[PDB]
Formats: C-alpha cells, structure tokens, sequence
C-alpha cells in the first residue's frame, strides 16, 4: 500500500518532482492502492543510507523500496542486500551502482537487481560468437573477483553444446603488469577470437600489451564483459577499435521507464500476496529495536516476484535472484571511438543488427586487408545452392558456408533484412578449395539486383 | 606521527588486552588504537562502527567472533561499512567462507582459513590412505557449496572425480531417502559439509542403515564433530580441528603485529592519502586503500605465535596446522597434525568405525551388474511369462534346454502409455553370451529392459543447447 | 615444399616481428642472420614455441 523510492538527484534532474507525479494511478487498475513517496539522497554514505532506509521504514510504514543512485561504487548493492536482509524490506535498485549484481545474496535478503549476472553475459557472449561462426577462441582472465565463476561456467557451456568449439588455452594472468610470465602466456594465442575478463584499470594494461605483441588486428576480435566497459563515456585510448562489449541498456529503457518497471514489479508481487494470503504484510515497526526479535510468520515476497507480469513484458526473477530477461544491448566501439548498439538481447534471441561483420579497423597503424575479400554469388544454378541453417547446432554445419541474402521485409514494404544461410554446391566447394590454396578470406553474399548480368541502359547489372 | 587503528572485539577484557598487545607491538618498533564491543542489532552496530571508527579515520578494523554461536553476526555489517570505503578488515575467528568471494566483500583479510579449505585436507587424508572413490555430502548453502568447488577443482588436477556428490537442504530432518541412495555404491568413504545441527541430523539417520558399521570411514569438517554432532558421531569419525583456532589471543597479536608490519612498510612508500575522518557526508573510495590491501596480502610475517602468517591470493590465511581427531569411546583423541601440503600421523592407533584396525579401503566390489537391455529378435527374445512365476522352458534342434531370465521391462510398448516394470522373461544370443560371461566373470546379473526401448544418441535437451543420452 | 619466407626489418621486440614469425608452421627453420641477431631471434622464438 506504501511504496518508497529513492534517488540520489545526481543523474535524475527533472525526476526531482517527475518521480512523484510518475505513479500507478493510469498506468494499471491494480486491486490494491499504493502511494510512492520520492525521496532524493545528496549522497549514498553508508550511515546516511542507514538513516534513511530506517526513517523510511519507521515513517509511512512502507512495504516496499526502489533504489537507484548516481554512484559508481559498487558497495551500494552490498549495503542496499544487507539492510534488505535486516529490515525485511523488499528492496529493489533501478539505476546505477544498484544496478551491479553481487555474486550471492543473503538467503534472509529480499533484495533483487534489473542487472544481469555474468553467466548472462558469457551466454550472450557465446551467442555472438555462434552468430558470427567464431568457433576458435582463447578465454584470458586475471586475477578478479568471480573469475573462476566466470571460467567455469565457460567451461560447461563450451561442453555441453552441439555447436562445438575448438576452445583453446584459458590464460590466467596471476599478476598483471608482471611482463614475465604474461608475455609468454598471450605469445600462445593464435585464435582469432579473445574473451577478456579483467577490471577496467587492469584491462588498459592488458590490451597494451597485446598491441605490443601483435594480439590485436583485422584477424583479432577481443569479446569483452560489462564490467570493463561500465563508463561508456570514459574510452581509454589502449581500448582497440571494433571491441564487441556486453552491457545493460544505458540508452533506451531509462529513468522514466526502470521506476515504473520497479514499481509495477512490487504492485503485482503485493497484488500475487494478496490473492494468496488474505491478510497484507506488516512492515517492522524500526531497525533500531535491538531489544524485540522480530520474525516473518508470513510468506515472504520470493514467489510473489518470480511469477510476475506486468505491462505486457514479462519481468521475472530468477530462484538466485537475477532477472530473468535482461536487457544486455551489445555494443562496439566505433572506427569513432564511440560504443553503439549493434544488437540488443530479446526474448531468448541474440537479434543482431549486422548480418555480416563490419571488420572494424583497430589502432590507424594496422596494415589494410589483402587477404579479406568480399564475393557475390547467384543462388540459382545447382553450382550454388541455398539452405536454412540447421535446426540442431544452428549453423553451417559439414559443407556449407555462410551466405547471406537480402531479404525484402514483408511484400509491400521497403525495408530489407540481410538474413544469414548456407549456400553449398559445386562453386562453393571450388571457392572452399581455393581459399585453402590461396590461403585468403572471403565473405560471401548472394546478389539481389537481377541474374547473373546483362547491360541494360549501358549499365552493367548482377 | 599517530596511525590509528580500529577493533571489534567480543567483550572488554579482549579489548584491553588488544590495548596491550598493540602498545607491545609499538614499543617492539607512533601508533594509536581504539576499541568498541558488538551490538545486538546488526543495523545499530554497523552504524556505531560507522560513527565510532570512521569518524577516528581508523586504517583497519580487527573483528573477531562474538561469544553467542550465530553466523554472519559480527563481520557482515563491520565488513559491508569498511569495504564501502575499502578500508581493510582483519577478521579473526570468522571461517565462513562467505567472506573468501571477493566480488562481496571488497576488503576483508583474516588470519584463519574457511572451512571450504578444510577440502585440501581431505585430499591429503585421501593421499597417504590411498582413497580414490569417495562421496561427498554437502549443505545448499554457500559454505557447502565452496567446499565442493575446491574439492572438486582441486581433485581434477589428478585425474579423479567423485562417486557421487549429494546436495541437501539446510533444515531437513529427513535425509533417509538420500542415504537410500548413498546405500548402492562401490565408494564407502563419506566426506562431510554441513554445520552442526544437519551433522547430527544426518549422524541420526546413517546410524539406523548401518553406514557406521566396519569398512566405512567418515571424514567431517572441524564445526561438524563440535557441540551435539560429539553426541551423536559414531566411533571412528576422522574430524579435524584448527590449532588455536579459538584462541582469539594468538590471533589477535598475530593480527597486530602483521598490520603494524603493514603500515611501517605503507609509510615509507610514496604519498599516503588519509583515511576519511567522517564516515557521514563522504562516498569516496580511500585511493590508498587498495593499495594497503595489496600490501597486507603479501608481507610474510614469520615471526607470529601462531606461525608464518602469508595469505593467498583470495585473502585467507595459507599454511594452516590442522590436527586430525579420531573419536574414541565418544571421547576425540589427536592423531595427526597436517601443516602444509603434507599429512603426518603419529604412534597413537586409529580405531574406524566397526572396530577395524586395518585400513580398509571402501571400493565394495558389488558385483551386481545391473544390466540393461533392448528387444532384438535376432539376439533377445522377450515373451510374456505364465503364472506360475516362471516362463516355459522350450528346447532347441539338437535337444538341448534353453537358457532363459526373468527380464523386468515394460509391457505396454505403446508410446505415451503408463508403463509397467513387469517381468518377462527374455533369452537368447545376447543372454547366452551374458550367462557365459557370468559364469566366468562370477555374475548375478539383474537383466532388465529400457524404459525408453531405443539405443540412444545425443538428443539436445528440451528448449535448452544441452546434449543428452537417452 | 617450400613456404612461408620471413624477412623481418622491423626488429625483434616490436609487434610486425611477432606476427611474422608466428607464421611459420613448419618443423625446420633456415635461419640466415648475424652472430648479434641470431642470439635476440633465437631468444624470441624461444619465448613463442618455436
Ligand atoms: C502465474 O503463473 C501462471 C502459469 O504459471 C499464469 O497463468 C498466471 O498468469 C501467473 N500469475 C500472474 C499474476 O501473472
Ligand atoms: C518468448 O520465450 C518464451 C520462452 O522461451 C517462449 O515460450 C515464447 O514463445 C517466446 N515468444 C516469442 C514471441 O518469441
Ligand atoms: C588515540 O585514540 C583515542 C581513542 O581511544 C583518542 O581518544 C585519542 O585522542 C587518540 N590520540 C590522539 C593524540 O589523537
Ligand atoms: C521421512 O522419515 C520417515 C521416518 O523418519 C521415513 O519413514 C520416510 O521414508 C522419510 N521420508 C522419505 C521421503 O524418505
Ligand atoms: C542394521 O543393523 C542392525 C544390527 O546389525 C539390524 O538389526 C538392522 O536390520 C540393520 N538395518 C539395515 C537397514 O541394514
Ligand atoms: C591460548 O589461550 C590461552 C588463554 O586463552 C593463552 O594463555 C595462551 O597463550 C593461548 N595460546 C597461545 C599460543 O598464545
Ligand atoms: C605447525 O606446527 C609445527 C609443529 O607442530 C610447527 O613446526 C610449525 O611452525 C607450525 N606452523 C604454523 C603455521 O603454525
Ligand atoms: C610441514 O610441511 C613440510 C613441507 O612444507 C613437510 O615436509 C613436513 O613434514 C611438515 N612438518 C610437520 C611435521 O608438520
Ligand atoms: C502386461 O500384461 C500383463 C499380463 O498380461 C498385465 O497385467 C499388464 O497390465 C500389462 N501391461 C500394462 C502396462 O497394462
Ligand atoms: C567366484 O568364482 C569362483 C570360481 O572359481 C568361486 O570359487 C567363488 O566363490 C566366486 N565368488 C563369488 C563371490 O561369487
């Protein structure tokens, strides 16, 4: 019936009075009425937040609390998890440091995160990689907290795949800047594709050297975590161009839409409680009642939150806590030096934006490519045939190549999508072979404007 | 010249006596300290820690266990308060191993190992006993489950895998339908993971199916022979136990000491920015204290009470002395002490459970065989039985009987039926060949079909990449 | 068969270097350098896995 939900003004200048207009009042008729009281923090300190978050709960009697702060420290989540534990109060942070997700959550702690876990990222990080046929790869970590998380859900996702991918050494550097045993580490990569996990300070130095070695180029593609891309508006000038990155949503899906999102979120879990238990939780009368234990004799707000829907969207939460559909845009960094979506994490879908990679050029000292080429190709004739993708190991798998067609969109429409098949036959496997033989790379696309080419209006066309 | 330095202790008494050892540590080789006792509610503690401490710019925060057995009481908050402004904690009688991730806590350090490393221990008892098949009981928790990750991690470095690994759930009462489970398998070492009250849970429940009886050996954590397990834990339990592990003395002039080391070393290094005075109205991080933690985590003091004091690369106490306990007469004597990377027993005798003094090595043979089977008409035959219990018994060309067993499969070979796991009896190549081998092989096989009824290939699982074998 | 011919004017620490001979996947090198260079080129192969 009470909903809290606090900012820290920083990032949010016009939510001053926008949060407290911005309600439920149109937005659903849920059966159960909840005011939202908007508070803004000057600073996130951990005794003012204490304060607070007691007042709060002391104050207005408030069932529930959306966080979100301006701060980049990341020890917000960790007091906003202990105070959830404590308190027993739902606790819930839209935007910023809130937004980190820690690795384990008090069992006790009701505090649930819009960020996403980094078995999500290694999981959209193999789907990139499934998108764009980079089955060879050389995971390369140091020494950072959740690391040997990171490795090992790598490790079990790579084993249990149809897929199959030729996962090669999986580096740990157990010092960085060491330039003793990490030089001769990197010197055995001869992938073409690098899973990077690193802090944002140490991943600086780590790419350094790898220019520094030659890692990096036309052939080399660094697939990197959100956590060294967390400031996109900070570019170091080691970060190599063309960098794929994984990350929440900083462009779309803001402000105005995360409070409202959290706020429908606590309503259907208050409205799940309700139809499930007649009576409405209690809130704690203080946190300072040091003298009186208090207890949860009803059902705590878990279930309520995993079956929840709102607004169409379905925004479910995980048995571990995380969400379970994330936002997870993927981004690149610009021939610019600026990072731009290039795919943005649908229902279960990768939903990337180039069909063929762009081959983003890295530092402007990097020689051009003579090797790369770009093929057109007729899908008519039995030399060279088209087919969908397999459903199992979905891919070119024995003697197709990757092949991609435009598309027109719908019949009446203008839009045309580059769609991604594998086109086989006779000219295929002459192309295959010459590639072998002539040691080069090519990029096959079918033509779409006419056969294979007549001179119309002195015009060469196909 | 003053350094300040900051502690939680259990009572008063500790707190003077940490008074003491610090001016000890000072006048050994300007220094000050201050001290403040726990709080009942974690929330008002932490915010007493907050204003006490932080507002003295404290450079380090010395928490020890309280005297009341709760977990998480005392370092969650104090650990949550100083790693917001990465101030490095030194936890004294804290083995949870909560506090080894991390990604949690960003600065905490402490001078006894978690109860995941105890893991190790099992690998070197698993050594020079020379047990290779073991299974592994561990609590849904983040302790049992950090145990498991450095067993298992550090047993597929030799090339060895659990027999099974068995999860639970902290609070159960009943654990019988897994100990049913446990009953059939080759491997009869048990290793434990659990605090004190799931130990005598599941202490209770193998003492009813007999799994106390000779040619099975226990290997239990330190906090699971302690308290009610040391009622209900059969004879012959090989538990572990920390030395000085509760001495929160030695601990506390260890921890002294290496963090006096500390700052000596940090003050001759290049400019120092000064811990925040007030903990209110400050949200930066102290730019030099991850630098201070780097350097606790690294200076090797040598010279402590408890011994050499270096810490891993996770920030936890490394060569730690255990001392192995066997249970006699439910009375714990010691037999062993392991230091490091090394076991080493003494002349006192070692009593399993059942009263054996050999060193009996649990790889029950078994030698049940459970077969499975498909239906081929060249090889298997399978027909309906009669009623007597028994099929008929036919005979071949040259007069000979023919060898028949009592397959248990599926009748109804329908899909989507409700299956019924009746005998029929199935015989023919493939089952002669199966009597042959168990006739030379000493079998006593227990034929029975698929409920399936197909060979089997890599099918992916349901809406998921995962390969699977049906 | 004979392939693979690597000519390198860029040094030895600098990256050119290491891509170049990171090319060479067979089994026998003719090296052809002086005393001086051989030592460094020897020493770098060492440090790749040649
Ligand atoms: C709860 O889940 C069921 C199916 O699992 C679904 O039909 C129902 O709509 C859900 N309830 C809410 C409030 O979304
Ligand atoms: C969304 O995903 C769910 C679960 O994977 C699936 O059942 C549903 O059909 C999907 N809907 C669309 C439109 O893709
Ligand atoms: C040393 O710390 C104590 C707190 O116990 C404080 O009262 C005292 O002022 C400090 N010493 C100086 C001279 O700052
Ligand atoms: C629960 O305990 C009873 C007696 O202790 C036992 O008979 C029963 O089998 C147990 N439940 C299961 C699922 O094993
Ligand atoms: C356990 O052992 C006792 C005595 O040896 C016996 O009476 C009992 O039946 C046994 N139970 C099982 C399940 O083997
Ligand atoms: C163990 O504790 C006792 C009293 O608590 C103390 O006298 C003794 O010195 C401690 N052990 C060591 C090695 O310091
Ligand atoms: C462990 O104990 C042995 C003898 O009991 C001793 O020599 C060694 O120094 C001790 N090590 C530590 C770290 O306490
Ligand atoms: C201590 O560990 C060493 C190896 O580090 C080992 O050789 C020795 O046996 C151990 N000493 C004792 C008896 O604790
Ligand atoms: C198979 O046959 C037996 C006896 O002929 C019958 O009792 C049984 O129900 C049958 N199986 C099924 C699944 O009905
Ligand atoms: C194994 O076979 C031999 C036959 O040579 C027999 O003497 C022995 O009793 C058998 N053992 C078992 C356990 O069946």
């Amino acid at each position: 019936l009470n909903i809290a939900v606090m900012l820290g003004h920083s990032h949010d200048v016009t939510e001053r009075e926008l949060r407290t207009l911005w309600g439920p009042e149109q937005a659903a008729g849920l059966p159960l009425d909840v005011n939202v009281v908007a508070l803004l923090m000057n600073r996130t300190d951990p005794k003012s937040l204490i304060t607070h978050v007691c007042d709060l709960m002391s104050g207005a009697r408030i069932h529930g609390l959306v966080f979100g702060d301006d701060t980049d420290q990341e020890a917000v989540a960790q007091m906003l998890d202990f105070i959830s534990s404590h308190t027993f109060v739902p606790i819930l942070g839209i935007h910023g440091g809130a937004s980190m997700i820690m690795a384990d959550k008090d069992p006790t702690s009701t505090f649930f995160q819009f960020g996403a876990s980094i078995q999500q990222q290694a999981t959209v990080m193999l789907k990139i990689m499934q998108d764009y046929d980079w089955h060879v790869f050389s995971l390369v970590t140091t020494i950072f907290p959740g690391y040997r998380e990171f490795i090992s859900f790598v490790k079990t996702t790579v084993d249990n795949s149809f897929v199959g991918w030729d996962m090669q050494n999986v580096i740990t550097l157990d010092t960085s800047f060491e330039d003793a045993k990490t030089q001769v580490q990197l010197k055995k990569i001869h992938s073409s594709v690098i899973l990077l996990y690193c802090s944002k300070d140490e991943a600086v130095l780590i790419l350094s050297e790898a220019r520094s070695l030659g890692l990096t180029g036309y052939d080399f593609f660094w697939i990197v975590p959100s956590l060294v891309s967390g400031n996109t508006e900070l570019i170091p000038k080691e970060f190599p161009s063309g960098l794929i990155s994984v990350s929440y949503d900083d462009w779309d899906y803001s402000l105005e839409a995360r409070v409202r999102d959290g706020i429908g979120i606590l309503t259907t879990a208050a409205s799940s409680m309700l139809e499930k238990f007649s009576y409405i939780p209690e809130a704690k009368a203080s946190c300072y009642g040091q003298m009186e234990r208090p207890e949860v004799p009803m059902h705590t707000l878990h279930p309520f939150m995993v079956n929840v829907t709102w607004d169409g969207k379905d925004l479910s939460f995980t048995e571990e806590g995380y969400q379970v559909h994330p936002r997870l845009v993927v981004i690149v960094l610009n021939k610019d030096r600026e990072w731009e979506k290039v795919g943005k994490w649908e229902n279960h879908t990768l939903s990337l934006r180039h069909a063929v990679w762009p081959r983003y050029k890295s530092f402007s000292d990097c020689e051009p490519d003579d090797n790369h080429l770009s093929i057109v190709t007729l899908e008519e004739a039995p030399f060279v045939i088209v087919e969908d993708i397999d459903p199992l190991t979905e891919t070119c798998v024995r003697n197709t190549v990757p092949c991609r067609k435009f598309v027109k969109i719908n019949n009446s429409t203008n839009e045309g999508m580059n769609v991604k098949k594998c086109c086989k036959g006779f000219c295929i496997d002459i192309l295959k072979k010459l590639s072998r033989t002539v040691k080069f790379t090519y990029d096959l696309y079918l033509v779409t404007n006419g056969k294979h080419g007549k001179k119309v209006n002195n015009v060469w066309n196909g | 010249k003053i350094v300040n330095i900051g502690a939680v202790l259990s009572t008063r008494k500790h707190e003077q006596m940490f008074r003491e050892a610090v001016n000890q540590a000072n006048k050994r080789h300007q220094l000050n300290a201050t001290s403040v006792t726990h709080k009942p509610n974690a929330i008002q503690m932490a915010l007493s820690v907050c204003e006490d401490l932080i507002s003295s710019q404290v450079y380090a925060i010395l928490v020890s266990h309280p005297p009341t057995p709760n977990d998480h009481f005392t370092p969650t908050p104090v650990s949550y308060t100083a790693g917001f402004y990465r101030i490095p904690v030194l936890g004294l009688t804290t083995r949870m191993s909560i506090y080894s991730d991390k990604s949690i806590h960003l600065s905490f350090l402490r001078t006894v190992p978690p109860y995941s490393h105890q893991s190790s221990v099992w690998f070197e008892m698993m050594r020079v006993y020379s047990w290779n098949h073991i299974i592994l009981l561990v609590s849904d928790d983040h302790e049992g489950r950090a145990a498991q990750k450095r067993l298992e991690t550090l047993l597929e470095e030799r090339e060895s895998k659990a027999e099974k690994v068995l999860q639970f759930d902290p609070g159960t009462k009943n654990v019988t339908a897994l100990l049913m489970e446990a009953k059939e398998l080759e491997a009869r070492v048990i290793i434990l993971s659990a605090s004190e009250d799931d130990a005598a849970t599941v202490y209770r429940a193998a003492a009813m199916l007999n799994m106390t009886g000779s040619g099975y050996v226990w290997l239990v954590g330190e906090r699971e022979i302690s308290g009610n397990a040391l009622r209900y834990a059969p004879d012959g339990i090989l538990g572990l136990q920390l030395i000085n592990g509760k001495n929160e003395s030695a601990h506390i002039s260890d921890a002294v000491g290496v963090v006096a080391q500390a700052v000596h070393e940090l003050l001759e290094k290049e400019n120092i920015t000064d811990p925040p005075r007030g903990c209110v109205g400050n949200t930066n991080i102290w730019k030099t204290g991850p630098l201070f933690k780097r350097v606790l985590m690294s200076s090797k003091y040598a010279d402590g009470v408890t011994g050499r004091v270096e810490f891993n690369e996770d920030g936890d106490r490394k060569f730690a002395n255990y001392s192995i306990m066997n249970l006699q007469n439910r009375k714990l004597v010691q037999v062993g002490i392991y230091n490091g990377t090394h076991v080493i027993p003494n002349d006192r005798k070692i009593i399993w459970p059942g009263g054996e003094t050999e060193k009996p090595r649990g790889y029950q043979m078994s030698t049940r065989l459970k077969i499975v089977t498909i239906h081929q008409e060249p090889f298997v035959y399978v027909k309906p039985t009669l009623s007597d219990g028994t099929c008929k018994e036919e005979f071949t060309v040259n007069g000979d009987p023919v060898k028949k067993v009592i397959c248990t499969g599926p009748n109804d070979t329908s899909p989507g039926s409700p299956r019924h796991t009746v005998p029929q009896c199935c015989y023919g190549f493939c089952i002669d060949l199966l009597i042959k081998l168990a006739r030379t092989m000493n079998f006593t096989y227990e034929v029975h079909l698929v409920a399936d009824g197909k060979f089997g290939t890599q099918e992916r699982v349901n809406n998921s990449n995962k390969k699977e074998w049906n």
